């Protein structure tokens, strides 16, 4: 962690870098009930979705996690 | 702070001098060595005035003669702040850096920048949290009762700081520290409330506190560059910076210095074991030191007249006469008898060991047969023999036993050359048989 | 933990620094894959490519990889 | 039964409560000062005082010293961590020797802590999210918050999640009916199986049905770790365990050994530091042991000195077996073992010395005894005649060919015949030079 | 106060109006054809006409080659670029010597461009966007102690104002030109309206919100090339964190270093630009090896090429990379018929006095004249920079004992603390056991 | 301009006539006429361009011309085909082989032409209509465009339509769409609009608006060396390795199937062959094993002319342990024809130093020529080629506007060349740095 004492903006970067939406959104993926709120009950098409599902399977249900 | 064993030189606390630079004849850990005493207290002072840049000092002498130990004292008696660099010879001998670059970082790393900056805390006892919320919350609502042993306050809060403080979970009893404008919030523990353990804060809740900032050039030029963030101050990989970083933090750091927003201090580069270098990074040296961004270099060796690396030809030290003549020399001596007994008592006092009066005159009698280190490494490995007997104070014939057990070099070399069949050569040639 | 007066004074922009007049000189003026002064250079690559807009070399050569 | 190879008849030192050394115990044979060191060196490490001390053992092939260091290592425990090098690993193609060195300095410091983790663990019943008001509107995720139910025994407890809790939650795929475990230090979520209340016999992912967690939702439990400097040093070289992107992006990338700078170990330092006055650590250092020393150059050694004067740097036990032999990236200085006399005034030589016909063979009759074989006196006779006339170690590999052309005559001692034919079927070194002087085309 | 450092005594050649060499002058002593000589491709070099000059100045060590090097870059100036270099430096471990070779010539041509800054700053009064989901422009008002301002903004700097979280009642910076926005912070007439906050408070810019000035922007061709050969691409205006891909440096081909110069041709001749040719300068031109030698004289015959300044203190010494190969100064006959020599002459007795005046007088200390013939007498018998070298302990050793003059007794117990290099050979020489 | 006077500018093109006969002065060149004419022969060989793979050696002593030969040969050769000019110690590279680097520097002097129609209509947008059906599966638009002089209506399909929704325009960009290729461009925005929107922005940039007529029709001819379809093709994005040098060894497979489809090519009539030269200036600084692929690279029918020069004596060859004529081996000399080159005398330096005084734009005497000419007699050429453009600035420093004798003595005094450098380092040995690290510092014995 760096930090800067008495400025704002550090933080605001510092968020930004860490937790950027794009990346942490091709990351992960969008719950199933969500992706139908929007596609049906917003009118936002398929194509306008954000890109989701980019990260890699492994190789087994036991190699997921380090616990 | 500076979890430490015990070290080889973690009995000196600095060079033993009073204020008209002359040298007492034991304090603070150091015997002996009155001239080199002067001459590195001359260099401190060329150091502490911090007027001018750029100073080759080589110190010089036979090996195990207080060589270490003298820049051990300089970087004790130098202090806090001011930074030191303490590299070995064949550091520089990267795969992913040059060595001009390597030296580079090493040169630029022993140069501070003191910047001094206020900000404002709130630092208290949490007496009360009330947090009113809605039901999908849009809004919430919040009380904190905070006090120190003066003061009592209640603060109506914001959204922000809700979430600030739902994250990192506060309750009632803590302490803790709140900086305002970037919403850092910092447990420091309980208070003396038994129903990790810290006293209530005294005085005013709202304080102004000054912190003084050191940070060196290679920390600037590693963050002004753009390739790498400022992970690579810990990682390692900031991979060859270019020079035009570097021209612009000079002459930022030259702006910052005339409207007295930044001061410079000059720190002390040390470079132990300076004859593993090669001839370029001689030469790189030979034009590093003559820049207004340099510090003083302190170099040490044992060789003499040795080959110089990377050449076909002998020198002086092992260094080429370009170098030498950009240095002054400091030239150590060896030890008599009492030297070496008053430096082996030193050595007994930090490892808590006991030494009888017989016992401290064999040491020092097979101190001045073979040598200092031997001496001084038998003391430890004795003490367990007179452990295992169930005795506290080092007898005589504890010392003869570590003496029996462990060998020298100069009985090794001889039990080697009286049985040199059983041993390797320089050809591979080996028996292993006993018979025949 | 870094000193204010560095970052003011060498990450973002004010009125008595030119890191934001430096950028736009670096990266949009003087950029090679612009097509109002090297629209020869982009009509070359565009043919060798086969890629059907000449903006897509100046899209290309200034975002990071991984939005990419 | 069990797998022997070149050792593993050893197990200690074998010295009484005074330090003496029997003749036989323990597995040893004699060399009774060169253990009596040993057990010197031993009581020293178990200190736990000073920093930074070495010693040497000196003596010819086949003579016993990566016996004495494995016996020393035997000796201290599992506990003290001990790390075994050869001198040809120091140089890597990824880093220089100096880091290498320095990895295997801070790899022999060990470091006991309790540590407090805060746990939320139970059978998710409800996983429920809600959405965003303008999810395409560029900044901030798509949901807001995801509400979890949790059940444990003679418990129940429900929490809203946040987003960034909600990755690592869809990351390990959980589903409603799943017991899961969420680790609140870091952020970790580890799905344990599906829940045994409901069917087991209706499913075709070979999943694994955990019954319900006792106790509690929440809890507190304390966990003694034991972790080596330089585990923390590569933990934080490179960063993976967060939730962030550049730790989810760390353990994607191949990985590399860096320079770690000298910053980030004083940072660890001033931890670790804090973390033994706080009470809750315990430092133990260790043994490092460099095998085969005289293959390092002049480089390594001249880092070495200034390595072994700090203030963390553990025990170094080293090995050559060389009389008067230059050193490796020299040209023309000659030093003993090959070890520069700079770096031999900071050693502690110790000496090792050849064995005797009565002491080869009991140790023939000891390995003869470890590897279950039953050898006749006349054929012990001969073994032991043998490796006075060749080598110890040529008459110790010929025991098991031995066994087996006594086990192809249906027999189980070994009889002189079976010496005989395992003479004539396998050479040592001296027949093989002397059919090498009298040969035809370079044989 | 002010740190010295081996030079800054040296302010320029010393020259008159007509090239002719005064004898104390600018800092130097002695050594009239030299500076003459300087001042003579100082002159060329303010030509601004040729291209691929290369001179080279040789003599023994501590004779004044490097100082004569900074004093043309001090009468120069500093809008020439000038590029200081080692001989050691050229051999990297990531590109070949060949690309380091040309990166730190292309580092010596510099451009002077004449741009214009124009910044808006102030209270965030009003923030109406309006659309015709896309929004067609923005209009936001701003306030500062002097009055307030309307302006106009397309969606561009709109998406900027959202990735800054800009709300009403926040001061903004806003770069007309580049279309920059950084948030400062909450105005401090917003400041009561919680107790406890997240937000920082800054009060209202007491200067107008328009302000206009005139900057000069001074690059050079090799960061041209390097921004327009990034591998990995682009980067954000803000990284406080790296890339996760390490970009290392690549063998930078010449069709972008053609394109480059078409581009900046292109820009000239609109006036936009100014080319202002540089020099560069080789320290230690013998630790160079032969194909870096070789690579020189295709690098000295381009278009494009500055004036390249080499020194050595060699004499008839084997080149480095080859094996039978005897040339003067160390550097190849091929390449010695392509430079000019210029020869550096030592120095006798009352210029070495003269010097140790100077940099007393420089290091702001006070030397009788009874120890600076001492002083003078041991720099001729030993060397210059020991001499030179031996005043600040001097110095000290005076103030230790409450004086600000130096004695001579001073001189000698610096003279028995710190030896020389002969002396020491002397101990190494009479010694038994490694000094 | 963005070139300054180099070495040698003055040379444009070989001084020959029709017949292949050179001219004792003319195009900058002055004498050496048999190697003139053997360059004009090499020249009408690479013309030709129906012979492929053959090896040239410019060979002879230091400050002769054998560079600028090659410069003549560069600059006669005319535009549009490729002439490579490397040094040998360029090929010594830490992320490329030899082999690699060469077998690029093969492929980088050999190109084919490619031409192409295309048909413009550059001009400023006014207003966009999209007409949007109600299944939603097509989109019509019409687009008004114009430029300063008239304004016509188009259709437009859904691709345009999904074209311009990316790079989008605002109704006043200046925009290029292609009708048979459609390719769309946005080059900036016009003047007219530069004071709107009261703060330009990042991207944006303001272009003046096109002006006559806005159908235009226009033939360009590309040319294409075989290595920038190798680095195209060797990734998914390879523009970037072409301009970066960030290749790294590309397969074989991928250059027999560009070989393979640069002959259907030139089958079909869509392209021709354009060969070049490769030029190895210094090339004694080969290893061996770069000498066996070039021996094996140069029988190839895809292969450049390749022009090497040298001026070793009977040298050592790199690599090995022998010598060897031109510091090259004897089976790379069989396949090789040598040209060579002879020493200047008076006259033709005198010419020489008279057409460098003229390109230098430096006026010179008489007697100063004749000085610097006896100079160029005793020294070398490249010293007096010095000597003019210093004693141009003493002459200016002096307020004259003429060079004369004194002031080429000043220059030559002031100046030291080879001879006088070496008198003085024997004579003073004991103060410079000798080959075992001895020197003298103290004047004082
Ligand atoms: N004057 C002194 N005072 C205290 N200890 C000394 C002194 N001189 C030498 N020593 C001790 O002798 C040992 C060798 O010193 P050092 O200078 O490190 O060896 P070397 O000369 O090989 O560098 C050190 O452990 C140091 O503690
Ligand atoms: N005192 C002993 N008692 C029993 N076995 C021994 C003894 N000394 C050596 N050995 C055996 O001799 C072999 C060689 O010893 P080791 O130390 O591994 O190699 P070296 O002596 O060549 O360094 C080992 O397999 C070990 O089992
Ligand atoms: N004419 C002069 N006047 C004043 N100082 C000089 C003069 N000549 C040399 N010096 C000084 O003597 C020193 C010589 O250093 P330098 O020129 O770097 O040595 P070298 O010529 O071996 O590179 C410099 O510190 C310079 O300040
Ligand atoms: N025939 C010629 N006509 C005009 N100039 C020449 C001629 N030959 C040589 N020169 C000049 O001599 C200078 C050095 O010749 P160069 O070609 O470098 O010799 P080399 O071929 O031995 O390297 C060049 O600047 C060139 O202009």
């Amino acid at each position: 962690t760096i930090e800067v004492l008495g400025s704002s903006h550090v933080t605001n970067s510092i968020n930004n870098e860490l937790f950027d939406p794009l990346i942490s959104q091709a990351l992960s993926d969008i719950p199933a009930i969500t992706q139908y709120n929007m596609h049906v009950k917003k009118g936002i098409p398929v194509e306008d979705f954000p890109k989701t599902g980019l990260f890699p399977e492994p190789l087994n249900k036991n190699f997921s996690s380090n616990i | 702070k500076s979890l430490s064993l015990i070290a080889a030189h973690s009995h000196i606390t600095g060079l033993g001098l009073d204020e008209n630079l002359q040298p007492r004849p034991t304090s603070e850990g150091m015997v002996g060595q009155l001239q080199a005493r002067r001459a590195a207290g001359v260099i401190l002072k060329m150091v502490q005035n911090g007027t001018i840049a750029g100073r080759a000092v080589l110190v010089a002498g036979p090996p195990s003669t207080g060589k270490t130990a003298l820049a051990m004292g300089v970087s004790q008696s130098l202090g806090k702040d001011v930074p030191f660099t303490a590299i070995a010879g064949s550091e520089i001998f990267s795969l992913e850096l040059s060595k001009t670059e390597a030296l580079t970082q090493a040169f630029r790393k022993s140069i501070g920048i003191k910047i001094k900056e206020e900000t404002e805390l709130i630092e208290g006892e949490v007496v009360e949290i009330q947090i009113d919320r809605s039901i999908t919350g849009g809004h919430k609502q919040g009380k904190l009762t905070i006090k120190t042993t003066d003061m009592e306050t209640i603060y109506e809060l914001g959204n922000k700081m809700i979430d600030g403080l739902t994250k990192e979970k506060v309750l009632a009893g803590d302490v803790i520290s709140i900086d305002k404008a970037s919403g850092k919030i910092t447990k420091l523990g309980r208070s003396f409330a038994r129903s990790r353990f810290v006293q209530c804060p005294e005085g005013e809740l709202q304080k102004r506190k000054t912190v003084v900032h050191t940070v060196s050039l290679h920390e600037i030029d590693v963050i002004n560059s753009r390739t790498q963030g400022f992970l690579a101050l810990f990682t390692g990989d900031t991979g060859e910076i270019r020079s035009e970083v570097r021209d612009q933090i000079n002459t930022k750091v030259a702006e910052w210095k005339e409207e007295g927003k930044a001061e410079i201090v000059p720190g002390v580069l040390f470079i132990d074991e300076v004859h593993m270098l090669d001839i370029e990074c001689f030469s790189f040296i030979n034009r590093a030191l003559e820049d207004e961004f340099a510090p003083i270099v302190m170099m040490a060796t044992n060789r003499g007249v040795s080959k110089t690396r990377g050449t076909n030809y002998k020198s002086p030290h092992g260094l080429p006469l370009d170098l030498l003549d950009r240095s002054i020399i400091i030239t150590t001596k060896s030890y008599n008898e009492q030297e070496i007994k008053t430096i082996l008592s030193i050595r007994a006092q930090e490892e808590e060991v006991e030494l009888s009066s017989d016992a401290l005159d064999l040491l020092t009698k097979t101190g001045v047969e073979t040598s200092l280190r031997y001496s001084s490494n038998l003391i430890s490995v004795a003490q367990q023999i007179a452990m295992k007997r169930k005795n506290n104070t080092v007898e005589v014939e504890d010392v003869k036993r570590a003496y029996l057990l462990f060998l020298d070099s100069a009985r090794s070399v001889k039990y080697v050359q009286e049985n040199e069949s059983q041993y390797i050569d320089d050809q591979g040639n080996v028996q292993i048989s006993i018979a025949k | 933990s870094l000193p204010r007066l560095i970052y003011e004074d060498l990450i973002l922009p004010n009125y008595n620094n030119d890191v934001d007049i430096a950028n736009k000189l670096k990266n949009v003026k003087f950029n090679i894959f612009n097509p109002s002064t090297n629209y020869e250079l982009c009509l070359f690559l565009s043919k060798l490519t086969g890629e059907p807009s000449l903006n897509e070399f100046f899209r290309v050569s200034t975002t990071p990889l991984l939005k990419r | 039964v069990t797998r022997t190879a070149a050792h593993t008849h050893i197990k200690g030192l074998g010295l009484d409560e005074s330090g003496v050394a029997k003749r036989v115990e323990g597995g040893f044979v004699g060399q009774i000062e060169a253990r009596e060191a040993c057990g010197v060196i031993v009581d020293l490490i178990k200190a736990k005082k000073m920093s930074g001390r070495a010693i040497l053992l000196a003596g010819g092939p086949s003579t016993g010293k990566t016996a004495l260091a494995l016996a020393i290592s035997q000796e201290l425990g599992p506990k003290v961590p001990f790390c075994p090098l050869v001198g040809s690993e120091l140089y890597s193609v990824e880093v220089k020797k100096t880091e290498t060195l320095m990895e295997n300095f801070r790899r022999a410091i060990g470091l006991r802590i309790k540590e407090t983790k805060e746990v939320y663990e139970g059978e998710v019943t409800e996983l429920t999210p809600e959405d965003a008001e303008n999810p395409l509107g560029g900044y901030g995720k798509t949901i807001s918050h995801v509400i979890v139910g949790l059940k444990s025994a003679k418990g129940t407890k429900t929490l809203r999640l946040d987003p960034t809790i909600y990755e690592s939650i869809q990351r390990e795929k959980v589903s409603i009916g799943d017991v899961i475990y969420i680790e609140a230090n870091t952020g970790a979520v580890k799905r344990v199986g599906r829940s045994d209340a409901y069917a087991t016999e209706f499913d075709l992912e070979t999943e694994e049905y955990v019954p319900l967690p006792k106790g509690e939702v929440h809890k507190k439990k304390e966990i003694v770790q034991d972790v080596t400097l330089h585990d923390l040093d590569v933990a934080n070289a490179r960063p993976q365990g967060g939730q962030d992107v550049i730790s989810m992006m760390g353990q994607l990338l191949k990985p590399k050994k860096t320079e770690i700078t000298e910053k980030l170990r004083q940072e660890v330092n001033k931890v670790v530091a804090k973390y033994i006055d706080q009470g809750v650590a315990e430092l133990i250092p260790g043994v490092l042991f460099i095998d085969e020393v005289n293959m390092l150059d002049i480089e390594i050694f001249t880092y070495l000195n200034k390595a072994l004067e700090s203030n963390i740097a553990p025990v170094v036990v080293l090995a050559s077996n060389r009389g008067m032999t230059t050193v490796r990236g020299t040209e023309d200085v000659i030093s003993p073992h090959g070890v520069p006399p700079d770096l031999i005034d900071r050693l502690l030589i110790v000496r090792t010395l050849p064995y005797d016909k009565d002491e080869i063979r009991t140790i023939i009759e000891r390995r003869a005894t470890v590897e279950r074989l039953q050898v006749e006196s006349s054929a012990l006779d001969l073994l032991a005649t043998m490796g006075t006339e060749t080598s110890l170690r040529y008459a110790l590999q010929l025991l098991a060919p031995c066994g087996i052309l006594a086990q192809t005559s249906n027999r189980k001692e070994i009889v002189v015949n079976d010496v005989n034919e395992a003479k004539l079927l396998f050479l040592d070194a001296k027949r093989s030079t002397k059919i090498l002087e009298t040969s035809a085309n370079y044989l």
